[PDB]
């Protein structure tokens, strides 16, 4: 009888408290997701259709972590989600009222009486061509093209411009509205001194080297995903998630070897494994991070059905120890019930954790608000948990306390310095 | 009955001294007054509170934090001790041999043990930290084997059997909360609810 | 993986019975709280606002143990307790 | 002999008989008169409960057609404020804009301009609006240490609108005066806010907002019948409240009747609601004292179990209505309303509107802030119920469905045309 060992889960250990110079409110929740991507909180959102879409993937990035757009959708929309996140600036007013060079001046005056002559942007098939204001019609030269302000005398900012730089542009050009174009001079929105003012301030945003929110996106390990990947990589996805129910399969290892030779620089996460051997295998295939979790998911349907699994604590420590030299981080995926489980996961060696159940049902997750019985749910039903930010605070509140108790000021000290005791029921 | 400044405090008759309940097991001080403790937090700004209680004749001072092994606790304890070289001080909470000597060297007269086992145990689950109570007590006790500084088992005491186990693990006394909340003498008012008696806050 | 040890709680142990010259009604429940303070029963009441105020801290002292006035109150009243 | 007045019915005792109908549900007229002069758009009142009605909720409800009643568990100085917040509330008006004073150094102005734009800084010295400075004012180069007072626009050359001015009037003033922002003053030319064309567009459109003759939202507020409430009343009426609620657990008490008679003698034009009663005589008693409407509901409950007094809700309403047939004094169904069906039954008994409490507690706009507990969302001060807008929509969907079934195009027809069946428990 070949029994490799004994294996431990969350309820099996408690973290031992130590000497501490660490106040919880002074703890550093940041951690390296890969050699090149660094999180501000050690949290990933699961690439589940009930959990992560562009909306929630934005909310989490604003909070320090990274969301992973699920793959249960057509490419043209998924690559779109990756853009919706990368290009998201809360200050930009999108879809404002515009006109075309063809618009009858007759039609111009009607809209002016219902939006004011502050300026209607003129577009010819989405390409921004000019703007017509009240000074242009009382000045006189019929259609808008004759009275509009030309492209040459327009003051614009490109999309992705920092906000303070836009604010400077508005003041130094003595304007109160500034249009937002992209690489091809297509209109993307506008900004005023006021909309930049009400833009919510997210100081813990996980942003890229270019201040765009970071976004992940998940694909399967089957054949025929090559076109999806290229689309997302094109869409600017920051890190790619190759998720299979068995990360240690030779086919996974191969498609991973292939994608890596193709994008020598693209950050890739492979999963899932639960062994030292499964971990090096994925790293040698060329992963930038390794996701661990065979068996512990919330709606744990394996084991019972297949008999296979590893209690989560033992799996994480084993993968971590096997990667001790590679600078390739490990992710604890699934089975995270409370904030204590997060702390235990990291102290086992994990560099970040991925959660699903804890997040499904927040406002920002997919689904619609629905009143049922006499309570609020997210109808696609799940229990409405309110805004994501509140949950994250409660959860990180928990983690900070743990680090305060354990004398670990940084995630990395927790991963290396914190000790366990084993316990019974 | 007057006090130090001849201010009236009460009166006594042969009869009222007669109906005075006889408590032969009273914990009294070297002066026959009942002994009292009082608890303060380890934060800054409690210095005035302490001095007030020490002034009020508190017998032993309880410096309670959710992490007795924090350097700030160890410091405020070092400070209070230099200030009142003779004041009996209890520091807590710890759950390790290292946490125990640390508190003793800081100058505690007793050490309170209990990180994780409270009745309404909200740690662990939330923070992942804790120690099953028996192991914690024995570990602290063994670390203090020479100091004549006692250990207290705090929280998680469900029945009287748990008390016995606590002491036999090395504890010199136990501290209880849930077992006592709701007695007549605890805070709260008597309230009839449903069809039963409760202590209403 | 740094697992210091295994750790035990109440439900994990039973106390073994021994030879005994001890009747329960002749047992000495006293114990030293500190080098200088000695209890008659080995019991302290928690410094909880729902548990210990002057009233209960008196009752317990009469019984051999010591109560700990909670701190969730203004000083002028706590020193009073 | 056993003195039993009659047999008495609650909601669960009756069903509404469906009728011939030319009534589509989305075309039903949900409006109805709360007092002889006050007319609601939906027939709904929110309970003056500390868990139900505060300024926040009572606005959301008026925007959707009903009226909230500020609860009385708060100081006179604060209850009067909640009333005022509703009356003057225009979400279209920016209320806390950055201002300056004539004393403000121009140097400090260019600093702020770099942070709010030279769209316009209102100049105020001690609350009185005196002028505004724009970038068009800041041409030519300021000598060392100038102040705004030299370059600003004067008071006479300002284009302003008064508060309570309709919104298209402001658009008209904004367009025809070829300006992008316009200040909103009060009676005394005190700065109250500002309005832009965009701030008018992002103001969500509440076509069924329940407002006064001057377009301000309508609000109610509750007081006790004990002695000593006159000052609170004077404070509330001063705050411009639309309707006053004098709530007692026994409206048929002679002491209630007195404070009403006094309040009525004092404020002859104030719309006053008295409650609660449950009998033909208690309603007639309240009408004589001077009510504009009467609230009906005695144990629709804990009141029934402790005192043994109460009347099932349906017969209680019918009796009051039967007594008020001809007075134009409407009846309000208060309490015991669980679903849209109870609402429908209430009106068909003769009631002109309903008051609800539990149904609203836990809504976003209700008092308390959202708190997560045990994976569920709650209102910490209860089950979080989400936005009021939907609860109303869900509830009125039901009412609308009913009026189609009973062939009643308007509320008053439902109060008069709809028929009942008496039914058993099975
Ligand atoms: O059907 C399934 N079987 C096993 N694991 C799953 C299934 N669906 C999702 N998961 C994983 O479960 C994890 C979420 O676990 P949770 O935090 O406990 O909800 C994610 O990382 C998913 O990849
Ligand atoms: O919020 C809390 N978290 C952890 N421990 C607590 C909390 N509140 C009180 N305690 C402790 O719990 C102990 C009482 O435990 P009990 O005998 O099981 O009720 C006391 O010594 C308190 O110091
Ligand atoms: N409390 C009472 O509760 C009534 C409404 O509560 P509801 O039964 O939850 O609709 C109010 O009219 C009050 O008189």
């Amino acid at each position: 009888l070949r029994i490799a060992k004994e294996a431990l889960t969350f309820d099996d250990v408690l973290l031992v408290p130590a000497h501490s110079t660490v106040l919880p409110n002074t703890a550093d929740l940041s951690t390296q997701l890969t050699k090149t991507i660094r999180l501000n909180i050690p949290m990933l959102s699961a690439a589940m259709d009930t959990v992560t879409e562009a909306r929630l993937a934005i909310a989490l990035a604003q909070e320090g972590g990274i969301g992973f757009i699920h793959k249960n959708m057509s490419i043209e929309r998924q690559a779109e989600e990756v853009r919706r996140v990368k290009k998201h600036e809360s200050a930009i007013v999108r879809d404002p009222v515009t006109v075309t060079p063809s618009t009858k001046i007759i039609e111009l005056l009607q809209m002016a009486r219902e939006y004011g002559f502050s300026g209607f942007p003129v577009v010819e098939q989405g390409e921004l061509v000019g703007i017509v204001t009240g000074r242009d019609l009382r000045v006189k030269p019929d259609t808008v093209a004759a009275i509009m302000t030309p492209k040459d005398k327009l003051v614009t900012a490109r999309e992705g411009t920092p906000l303070e730089e836009m604010k400077a542009k508005l003041y130094e050009n003595r304007i109160e509205k500034m249009l937002v174009v992209d690489e091809n001079f297509y209109l993307r929105g506008l900004v005023t001194f006021r909309d930049i003012e009400k833009a919510e301030r997210k100081p813990n945003a996980c942003k890229d080297e270019q201040g765009r929110l970071r976004v992940g996106a998940a694909v399967g390990a089957g054949a025929g995903n090559e076109e999806r990947v290229d689309a997302l990589v094109a869409a600017g996805v920051d890190v790619l998630l190759i998720d299979s129910s068995h990360g240690h399969s030779e086919g996974v290892l191969q498609r991973i070897r292939e994608t890596r030779a193709k994008y020598p620089d693209l950050q890739i996460i492979g999963g899932n494994v639960a062994t030292a051997a499964g971990a090096r295998a994925l790293a040698e295939a060329g992963c930038s991070a390794v996701k661990v979790g065979i068996g512990p998911g919330s709606i744990c349907t394996t084991r019972i059905v297949t008999g296979v699994g590893v209690p989560q604590i033992t799996a994480v420590a084993d993968a971590v120890e096997a990667l001790e030299g590679t600078g390739i981080p490990v992710i604890a995926d699934g089975g995270i019930r409370f904030s204590g489980d997060i702390a235990k996961a990291i102290a086992a060696g994990a560099s970040a954790v991925m959660v699903g159940s804890m997040l499904a049902g927040t406002e920002e997750s997919p689904g619609e608000i629905e009143l049922y019985q006499g309570r609020s749910y997210k109808s696609y039903r799940v229990a409405y948990k309110g805004r994501l930010k509140e949950i994250i605070h409660q959860q990180m509140g928990g983690l900070r306390s743990c680090m305060g108790l354990t004398g670990c000021g940084t995630i990395d000290e927790l991963r290396t310095k914190a000790e366990f005791v084993r316990i019974s029921g | 009955v007057v006090d130090e400044n001849f201010y009236l405090r009460g009166l006594v008759t042969f009869r009222d001294i007669e109906k005075a309940e006889r408590k032969p097991n009273a914990c009294k001080d070297e002066q026959g007054r009942l002994r009292v403790g009082a608890a303060v937090g380890a934060g800054a700004g409690n210095e005035e509170r302490v001095d007030a209680l020490v002034a009020a004749g508190v017998d032993v001072l309880l410096i309670d934090s959710s992490h007795g092994h924090s350097e700030g606790v160890l410091q405020r304890i070092r400070e209070t001790r230099a200030k009142y070289p003779d004041l009996q001080i209890i520091g807590g909470n710890v759950a390790t041999a290292a946490g125990a000597r640390a508190l003793a060297e800081a100058g505690c007269s007793a050490v309170k043990v209990g990180i994780g086992p409270g009745s309404i145990c909200t740690t662990r689950i939330v923070t992942g930290v804790g120690v099953p109570q028996i192991t914690a007590v024995a570990d602290a006790v063994e670390a203090l084997e020479g100091t004549g500084i006692p250990v207290i088992a705090d929280g998680g005491i469900r029945f009287s059997g748990d008390i016995a186990k606590a002491i036999a693990a090395g504890a010199s006394a136990v501290m209880v909360g849930s077992m006592l909340a709701g007695t007549e003498e605890s805070p709260g008012e008597i309230e009839l609810y449903q069809g039963r008696s409760y202590k209403s806050y």
